[PDB]
């Protein structure tokens, strides 16, 4: 019941929508829990609960972050929420990936599926993603 | 408060020494089998 | 050659464990035949040194 | 002849009213101090800062309590795991404020119960008995040291220790449920089977003896007077109770051996409480029970609820409400 | 006034524990 | 298939590092390229500030503050050993670094024992040793 | 994982820590075959 | 001191030394610069007194009885910063940051426990002359915040900015036109700000080390639990210490 | 793509789990000192 | 008792002494068991949380020393019952936590407020955020977090 | 046996009096509010986020 | 001063004279019977029934 | 307080208070969290939106995002229990 209309996610800042092949949604979950899910489990952020992975919260960032192309942009260059300065030194990234050993082996399609998981999960679970413990 | 404290270490190592020198007092031989 | 000798090292330790406690729990099988078995210990120990040699050369 | 030999002869005499023994040299001074401080701290003791937030929790009878709500409050969160005797407190008023008598009672309790256990060994040695009643008493000693000693160690404070009371017990059990999920842990499961099984085989053995009693009385006097004390005749037909239970379930499930029967009554609870008390111990170090929350999903990926998800929402209610002022940060690490 | 009843029930319970241990009907053979 | 747990290699199309992993190896098509200059410039920048954090050492030993000298060489200088081991590429470059460490570990070993000259002596064995490191490579 | 000369035996090594449990069960199997005598 | 700075951390901990303010040595004068900023002002009180109705021979005038502190060693203020502005007639001080509150609880005769927030928040000191002298004496008002921030939950679960607002296990109280207005005071939680007056007195200065220190006396008002009771006047005395820079 | 790992693990347990009772079964046929 | 089984019950008493002690090394000690290898301790992950939100709200221009907590204590920095400047919360019980990423911020008195306002190094922020998310809180089916955490992570310390 | 009214009348008038017994009622408000939304789907409890009793910072 | 690393909690010098006179006051009682005995008399038992 | 007026201006009316709102309330305005919102919450009582330009340490870009939402920003009476928990009131998602 993973219909291709449900797997169809927004891909660029303009608003084009492409679909995710079924290996993208499967590797997208395994990589997200292994890499990102230590702090971003279920959409909330443990170390800074103001800045979540909500589709509301990704949209209100000063660069809009809802897109797949915008999320993989954030991974290679994480600015702040207002986007003025970089926090690559403290968030795990590709630019600052000498300190974080977890991101030394990631390809373009691997970040394409991790960002696919962050975008396709509010479409599956509407209120559980980043809703905190109220919506467990 | 350092007067009570003196009184406790008397009472502890009084009874602890009765325990320690109780089983050193040939305690396996105190059975109803023999002696 | 290391992958061939370790595979020969495992198959001997399969052959020993099936046969060596059978050779000991029998009332006479170890005394009647151990010079047969003592070769297989000396072959088995010799393989460990050959593999330890081939590992140090290859690294 | 010597003064010590005339003292060792008295202290190990079975001719005393209560056997004192060498463990009673540190059982009786410990448990009488745990007692005489408990009666005073339960009746007349001022309120105690337990959360370390200077909100003193009343626990004694003179400050408006009863048998149920009154309790000797555990020590402060400010102290935590530190040893806090009277002489390291600079006044008794500073001692009673910060949860003084919880450490004085508990530490003299666990020494006196571990000495009451060795005392059960000692008299079995001097009476000619086979020795192991004290191994059966290891099972509540394991459980007493689990909630008063081991759980404050792994959680790092005596404030998480069990309150010496009745309503304080259920504050302990519910907060332990939200933070550790004890009901899904298989060691609380193995001791619920220990005491449901224990109360089964108690009332199952006690009925089959009382069923098969031999006629020794009249219908006017009591049933119990057909046993004269110290008699050598067997007071019940054990073949009768074996043929009953041999037909009540089937033949091969019945112990004809009364020794192996009276051993299984000692095995089942005691093994069930050894295992349970090492459930609190392994959950003292935050190795919690099972967690099957969001385990059943459809092919779309939506979470299908189970009974564990309903059980989770009961745990989330206690977790967000226990120590409602003590927390400042999003995760109860303690 | 209310807690006076609770104390009397507790120490009154500890009395009958005292009498049951020391003034027990001592069982005798023959 | 979506909920297959022990699909070690039939699931994904790219070769993994091991069947017991999720990640792909350190081969091609990765986004982390360790030859990049900004990784070299990050490691070079901590070596420059390390000498600047190390010249403030005698100012606390001229004073009486031993708690400030025990942690000045761990507060900022924690990131040194990660860099100076990484910058050490050639042969004689590598055995130059343990001259710097053993001179640096005696500054901390003298600050805990509160020896004033043994800090000031071994501090000069450290500035001279990082001088040997930076000037070569 | 294991070194490259030893990546072949990665299934066999996964079984190996279980084998000490199999000695506990080997005692009871031996007591069954002896007839518990 | 600098003698305290000689020690390491493992030698201070568990000894009760970090609670105690330093002892300044000697007396001279020091002049506050134009950009002079006070650095390490610590305040520690050594005695406490609560104004009560005292039992004299025949009279009941209000006097201070002393009290024993029960929170253990958590009373000292520390790290209090602030610029020293130079008015023409009198040198002034206005504190800016630092740990400027230390909650504590003292016990009276009778068994009454009186908590109070001991604080120097928003302090405006004013003292005679310009330079710090052994005869110098400054003081001024400080604002005491409430002892509990408004999201504190009482045993029923009622706070000023959160919680319920009615007796939650007494559901028949809100019946009728009157409602529960008989117990209105225990439902409305009011954040309270009072005043306090501290009076410091420098008596020993180093100018070669630029650190001063002397005896103060502070009076303030205890807490009320957001209007639960009448607060009581609390006097305290002790010693302070400051680094004038 | 025929999942060589699981095929390797399930055979290698079944070799080892059958190499234990085969020590006893070969002794019961031999009537040795069990 | 000089017999065969008596020597066995002498060992079993002493091996249990070593059994508890190695089980208490692994919970508290971060020297023989480095937190870089075994993960953060029970006490260490309680302090890393309070340090992370200390860094978080210091960037919002908040004076963290004078930040009055909701109970009236320190929200971030308070004072231990021996007098030392510590972290506040339920983490006030673990005020003896001596760890290689917090000992750069110590003094004689404790956490030096001047060193918190000025010298926080980003490797300490990368360490306290790593030790918050990998706290030693688990389950038997090996899902991390609190007892009410959802099933996404796979970690027990 | 839900409440001791002498404990409840006192804790209402004195907002400082706390026992272990009144601590168990606040644990029961968490059970009565948090699970009852998913407990009884027939009754359709739609609670807002702002009525559910949370503690401080949990 | 609680968390000081002092032997047996002996803070003051006076507490030592309490410890030494506690172990020795019962030791001297114990030596009145089990002391001054033959330290060279053996047995091939598991348990000795020598004397009082 | 039982009956506190201006509950709406705190977080949810989409017209925020200045001297009583949490720093989470300025998260709904793109551009202000965390830098520009960090300065507003940190300093003392304001009497109007014109006092937002009196903040020590403002840029032209920091005044820019205030200029966008100056219709949505408004200032009310500072009730002193809300003014304390402006950085952190113990609310986490
Ligand atoms: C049954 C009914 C009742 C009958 C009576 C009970 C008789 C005993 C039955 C034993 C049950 C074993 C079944 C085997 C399956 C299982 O368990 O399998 C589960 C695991 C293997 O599962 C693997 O478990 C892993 C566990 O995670 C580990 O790996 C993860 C990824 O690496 C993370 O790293 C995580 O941190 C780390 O813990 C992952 O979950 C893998 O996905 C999963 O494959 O078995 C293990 O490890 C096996 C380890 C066995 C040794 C365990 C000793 C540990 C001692 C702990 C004692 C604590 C005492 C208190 C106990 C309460
Ligand atoms: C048959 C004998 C033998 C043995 C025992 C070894 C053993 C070893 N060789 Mg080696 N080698 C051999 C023959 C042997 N080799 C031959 C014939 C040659 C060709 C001439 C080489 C050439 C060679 C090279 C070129 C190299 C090695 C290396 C090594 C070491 C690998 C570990 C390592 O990296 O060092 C680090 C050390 C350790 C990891 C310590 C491992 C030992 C620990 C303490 C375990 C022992 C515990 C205990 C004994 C076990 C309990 C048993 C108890 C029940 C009795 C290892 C100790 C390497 C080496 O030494 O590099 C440093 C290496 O580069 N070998
Ligand atoms: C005799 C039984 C007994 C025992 C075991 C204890 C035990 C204790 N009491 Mg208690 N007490 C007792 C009787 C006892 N009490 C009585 C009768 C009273 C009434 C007066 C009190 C009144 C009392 C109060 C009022 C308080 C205590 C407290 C304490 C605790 C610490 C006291 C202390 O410093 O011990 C002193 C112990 C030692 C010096 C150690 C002795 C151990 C010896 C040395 C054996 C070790 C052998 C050695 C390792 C061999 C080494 C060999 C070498 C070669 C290596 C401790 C749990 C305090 C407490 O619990 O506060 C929380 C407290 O405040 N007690
Ligand atoms: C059907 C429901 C059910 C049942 C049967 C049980 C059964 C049990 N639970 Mg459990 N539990 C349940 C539901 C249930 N649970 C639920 C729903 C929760 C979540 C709220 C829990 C949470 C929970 C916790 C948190 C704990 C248990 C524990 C236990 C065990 C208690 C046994 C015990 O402590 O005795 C052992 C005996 C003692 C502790 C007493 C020692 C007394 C000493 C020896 C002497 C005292 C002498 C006394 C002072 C004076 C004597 C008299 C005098 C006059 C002489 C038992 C296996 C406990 C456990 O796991 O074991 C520790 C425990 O801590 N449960
Ligand atoms: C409707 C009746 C009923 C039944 C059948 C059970 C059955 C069970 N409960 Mg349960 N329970 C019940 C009512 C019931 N409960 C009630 C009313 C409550 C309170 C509200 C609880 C509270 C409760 C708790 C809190 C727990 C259980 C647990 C258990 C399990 C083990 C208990 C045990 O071994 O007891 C001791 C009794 C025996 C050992 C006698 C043997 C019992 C077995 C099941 C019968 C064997 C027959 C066999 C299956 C048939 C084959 C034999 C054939 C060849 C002849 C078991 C599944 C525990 C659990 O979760 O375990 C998984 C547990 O933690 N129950
Ligand atoms: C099939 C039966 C069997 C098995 C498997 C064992 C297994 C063991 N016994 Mg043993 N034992 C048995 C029957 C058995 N026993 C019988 C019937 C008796 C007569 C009552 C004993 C009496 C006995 C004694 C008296 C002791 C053991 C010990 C041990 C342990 C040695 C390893 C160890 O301690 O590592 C852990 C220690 C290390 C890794 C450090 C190295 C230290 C060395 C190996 C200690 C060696 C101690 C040595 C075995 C004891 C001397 C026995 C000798 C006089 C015969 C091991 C668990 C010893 C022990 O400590 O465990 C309880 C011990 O003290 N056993
Ligand atoms: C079910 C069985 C079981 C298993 C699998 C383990 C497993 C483990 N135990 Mg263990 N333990 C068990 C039962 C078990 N335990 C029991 C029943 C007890 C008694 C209660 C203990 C008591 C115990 C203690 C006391 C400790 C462990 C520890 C450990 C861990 C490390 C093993 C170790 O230290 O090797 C020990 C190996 C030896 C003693 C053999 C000798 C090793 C020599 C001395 C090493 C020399 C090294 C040298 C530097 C090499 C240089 C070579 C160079 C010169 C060439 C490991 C996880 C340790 C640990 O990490 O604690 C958390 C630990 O301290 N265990
Ligand atoms: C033809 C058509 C129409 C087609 C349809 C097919 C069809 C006919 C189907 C019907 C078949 C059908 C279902 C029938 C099967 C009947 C059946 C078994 C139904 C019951 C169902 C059921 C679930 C039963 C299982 C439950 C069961 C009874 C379990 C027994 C539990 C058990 C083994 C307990 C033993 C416990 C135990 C060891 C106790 C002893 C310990 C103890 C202290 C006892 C006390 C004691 C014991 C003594 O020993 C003596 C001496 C003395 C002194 C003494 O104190
Ligand atoms: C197996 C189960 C686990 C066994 C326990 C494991 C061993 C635990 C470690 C024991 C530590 C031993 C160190 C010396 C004792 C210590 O310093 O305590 C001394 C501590 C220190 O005491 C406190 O120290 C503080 C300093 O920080 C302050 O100074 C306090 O004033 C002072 O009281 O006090 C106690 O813990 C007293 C213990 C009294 C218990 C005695 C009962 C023992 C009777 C048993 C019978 C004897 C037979 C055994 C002997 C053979
Ligand atoms: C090291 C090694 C090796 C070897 C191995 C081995 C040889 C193992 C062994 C193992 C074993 C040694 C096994 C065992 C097994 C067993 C089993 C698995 C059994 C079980 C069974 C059961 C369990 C049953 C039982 C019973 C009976 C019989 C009767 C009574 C009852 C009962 C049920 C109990 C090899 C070569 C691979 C190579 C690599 C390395
Ligand atoms: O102290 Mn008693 O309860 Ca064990 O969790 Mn953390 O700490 Mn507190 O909170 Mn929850
Ligand atoms: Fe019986």
């Amino acid at each position: 019941d993973l219909d291709e209309a449900t797997r169809t996610v927004v891909v660029d800042n303009a608003g084009n929508t492409t679909v995710l092949t079924p290996e993208q949604v499967k590797r997208g979950k395994r990589l997200f829990n292994a890499t990102c899910g230590a702090c971003h489990v279920g959409g909330i952020t443990k170390t800074n609960p103001n800045v979540g992975l909500d589709p509301e919260a990704l949209s209100l960032a000063t660069p809009r972050r809802d897109n797949i192309s915008a999320l993989v942009d954030y991974i290679k260059n994480p600015t702040t929420y207002d986007g003025l300065e970089s926090i690559a030194e403290v968030h795990p990234s590709i630019k600052s990936a000498d300190i974080y050993p977890r991101m030394r082996s990631l390809t373009d399609e691997d970040l394409y599926s991790i960002a696919g998981h962050i975008m396709l999960s509010p479409k599956i679970a509407s209120e559980k993603w980043g809703g905190g413990k109220i919506y467990y | 408060m350092l007067t009570l404290k003196i009184l406790v270490y008397t009472t502890v190592i009084f009874f602890v020494s009765l325990f320690i020198f109780g089983f050193l007092s040939s305690d396996p031989s105190r059975n109803p089998n023999r002696k | 050659m290391i992958t061939l000798l370790v595979a020969l090292l495992v198959l001997i330790s399969l052959g020993l464990v099936v046969t060596v406690p059978v050779a000991l729990a029998t009332p006479g099988e170890w005394e009647i035949a151990k010079g047969k078995f003592n070769r297989f210990f000396q072959i088995w120990v010799f393989l460990v040194i050959v593999i330890a040699a081939a590992d140090g050369i290859s690294s | 002849v010597s003064l010590w030999e005339r003292f060792c002869a008295w202290i190990t005499s079975t001719e005393n009213r209560l056997y004192i023994g060498w463990f009673g040299c540190l059982m009786f001074p410990t448990l009488l101090t745990a007692t005489s401080c408990f009666i005073i701290a339960f009746i007349a003791a001022p309120p105690v800062d337990i959360d370390g937030i200077r909100e003193p929790v009343a626990g004694s009878l003179l400050y408006g309590n009863n048998i149920i709500s009154g309790a000797v409050v555990p020590s402060s969160n400010a102290i935590g795991m530190h040893f806090y005797p009277i002489w390291e407190a600079a006044s008794i008023d500073e001692w009673l404020y910060n949860g003084g008598p919880y450490q004085l009672i508990v530490l003299h309790f666990l020494l006196g119960v571990s000495a009451y256990m060795g005392r059960e060994w000692e008299l079995s040695y001097r009476l000619g008995m086979r020795p192991w009643i004290f191994v059966a008493f290891s099972a509540p000693v394991a459980a007493a040291s689990a909630v008063f000693l081991v759980y404050p160690i792994g959680q790092g404070s005596f404030s998480d220790g069990m309150p010496l009371g009745i309503s304080g017990t259920f504050n302990f059990m519910l907060v332990f449920q939200a933070e550790h999920n004890i009901l899904m842990h298989p060691f609380h499961m193995a001791g619920v089977a220990g005491v449901f099984g224990g109360s089964l085989f108690s009332a199952m053995h006690g009925s089959l003896v009382t069923s098969s009693l031999i006629r020794e009385t009249t219908e006017n006097e009591s049933t119990n007077y057909g046993y004269k004390f110290g008699q050598e005749e067997e007071t019940y037909n054990i073949v009768a109770a074996h043929g009953y239970f041999g037909r009540l379930i089937f033949q091969y499930a019945s112990f004809n051996n009364s020794r192996a029967l009276h051993f299984f009554l000692a095995l089942w609870p005691v093994v069930g409480i050894w295992i349970t008390s090492m459930g609190i111990s392994t959950m003292a170090f935050n190795l919690n029970g099972f967690n099957f929350n969001q385990s059943v999903v459809d092919s779309q990926g939506r979470v299908i609820n189970t009974w564990a998800d309903i059980l989770n929402r009961a745990n989330l209610g206690i977790e967000v409400m226990h120590e409602r002022n003590a927390h400042n940060f999003p995760l109860d690490l303690a | 006034m209310e807690a006076l009843v609770y104390t009397f029930l507790l120490i009154g319970t500890l009395m009958v524990i005292f009498f049951a241990v020391f003034f027990r009907e001592t069982p005798r053979i023959l | 298939s979506y909920s297959e747990g022990a699909a070690y290699g039939t699931d994904q199309a790219d070769k993994l590092y091991s069947p017991y992993s999720v990640y792909s190896p350190e081969g091609e098509k990765s986004l982390y390229k360790p030859d990049n200059a900004e990784y070299l410039a990050r490691k070079k920048a901590v070596l420059a500030e390390t000498k600047n954090r190390l010249q403030k050492i005698p100012a606390y030993v001229d004073k009486k503050e031993w708690f400030n000298v025990k942690d000045e060489l761990t507060r900022y200088m924690y990131e040194t050993r990660g860099a100076v081991r990484s910058l050490s590429s050639s042969v004689t470059q590598k055995e130059k670094a343990e001259v710097f460490f053993r001179a640096l570990e005696d500054t901390y070993g003298a600050a805990t024992l509160k020896k004033g000259d043994a800090v000031k002596a071994s501090n000069d064995k450290a500035i001279a040793a990082l001088d040997a490191f930076t000037a070569t490579l | 994982r294991l070194p490259e000369a030893y990546v072949v035996f990665s299934p066999i090594v996964d079984v190996l820590p279980i084998i000490p449990v199999f000695f506990l069960l080997l005692a009871f199997v031996w007591q069954a075959a002896i007839g518990f005598r | 001191k600098s003698q305290i700075n000689e020690l390491s951390y493992l030698q201070v901990k568990g000894t009760g030394l970090a609670n105690r303010c330093a002892e300044v040595v000697g007396e001279d004068s020091i002049k506050p610069k134009p950009g002079a900023k006070l650095v390490d002002m610590c305040i520690e009180p050594k005695a406490w007194a609560v104004e009560e109705e005292v039992g004299k021979a025949g009279k009941t005038e209000k006097k201070f009885v002393n009290s024993k502190v029960m929170t253990r060693q958590t009373y000292t203020l520390d790290a209090i910063e602030g610029p020293i502005t130079v008015d023409g007639g009198k040198i002034t001080f206005n504190e800016k940051e630092g740990i400027d509150y230390a909650a504590t609880t003292v016990q009276l005769p009778g068994g009454e426990r009186v908590p109070f927030l001991f604080t120097v928040k928003d302090l405006v000191a004013k003292g005679n002359g310009d330079t710090f002298k052994p005869g110098f004496q400054m003081g001024g008002d400080f604002n005491t915040p409430s002892y509990r921030t408004g999201l504190f939950l009482d045993p029923k679960g009622r706070g000023g900015t959160t919680g319920y607002d009615m007796a939650v296990a007494l559901p028949a109280l809100q019946l009728g036109e009157e409602g529960d207005a008989e117990l209105f005071g225990e439902n409305n939680k009011v954040f309270d700000i009072t005043q306090g007056r501290i009076e410091m007195e420098v008596n020993k200065v180093n100018a070669e080390d630029s650190e001063i220190g002397g005896v103060f006396v502070a009076t303030q008002l205890s807490d009320t639990d957001m209007g639960s009771k009448t607060p009581k006047k609390v006097l305290t005395k002790g010693i302070f210490y400051a680094k004038v820079d | 793509m025929i999942n060589w790992q699981v095929i390797g693990q399930l055979m290698s347990t079944a070799v080892i789990m059958l190499a234990g009772p085969a020590v006893i079964v070969l002794l019961a046929l031999k009537k040795g000192n069990l | 008792v000089w017999s065969g089984e008596a020597y066995l019950s002498y060992s079993l008493a002493a091996i249990s002494l070593m059994g508890f002690t190695a089980a208490l090394y692994s919970w508290y000690n971060n020297t023989a068991y480095p937190s870089e290898l075994y993960g953060p301790t029970g006490p260490e992950a309680s302090q890393a949380q309070a340090f992370t939100f200390l860094v978080r709200d210091q960037r919002l221009g908040a004076n963290v020393s004078s930040a009055q907590g909701p109970t009236g204590l320190g929200k971030y920095l308070m004072r231990s019952p021996s007098g030392e400047i510590i972290f506040g919360g339920e983490t006030m019980r673990f005020w003896d936590l001596r760890a290689p990423w917090v000992e750069p911020l110590r003094g004689p008195n404790g956490l030096d407020i001047n060193k918190i306002k000025n010298d926080i190094q980003p490797w300490q922020e990368r360490r306290a955020a790593e030790y918050m998310t990998h706290a030693p809180l688990g389950s038997l089916n090996s899902v991390g977090g609190v007892a009410t955490e959802i099933n996404s992570v796979n970690y027990v310390s | 046996a839900y409440d001791f009214v002498s404990q409840e009348l006192r804790a209402a008038e004195d907002p400082e009096f706390e026992t272990f017994y009144t601590k168990n009622h606040l644990l029961d408000e968490g059970i009565r509010a948090w699970m009852a939304a998913q407990d009884q789907p027939h009754e359709n409890f739609v609670f807002p986020e702002e009525v559910l009793p949370r503690g401080n910072a949990l | 001063t609680e968390g000081t690393n002092e032997w047996f909690g002996v803070d003051d010098l006076r507490l030592l004279a309490v410890l030494f006179l506690g172990h020795w006051a019962i030791l001297s009682l114990w030596l009145g019977s089990y002391g001054d005995s033959n330290e060279d008399e053996d047995f091939f038992g598991e348990i000795d029934y020598s004397a009082r | 307080v039982i009956d506190y007026e201006n509950i709406g201006y705190l977080g949810g009316s989409s017209i925020v208070d200045i001297n009583n709102a949490n720093v989470r309330a300025y998260l709904k305005m793109p551009g202000m969290y965390p830098t520009v919102a960090g300065k507003i919450v940190s300093h003392g009582p304001y009497s109007g939106v014109a006092d937002l330009y009196k903040i020590p340490g403002l840029s032209s870009a920091e005044a820019d995002v205030i200029k966008k939402y100056e219709s949505r920003l408004t200032a009310k009476t500072p009730s002193p229990d809300y003014v304390i928990d402006r950085i952190n009131n113990g609310l986490y998602r």
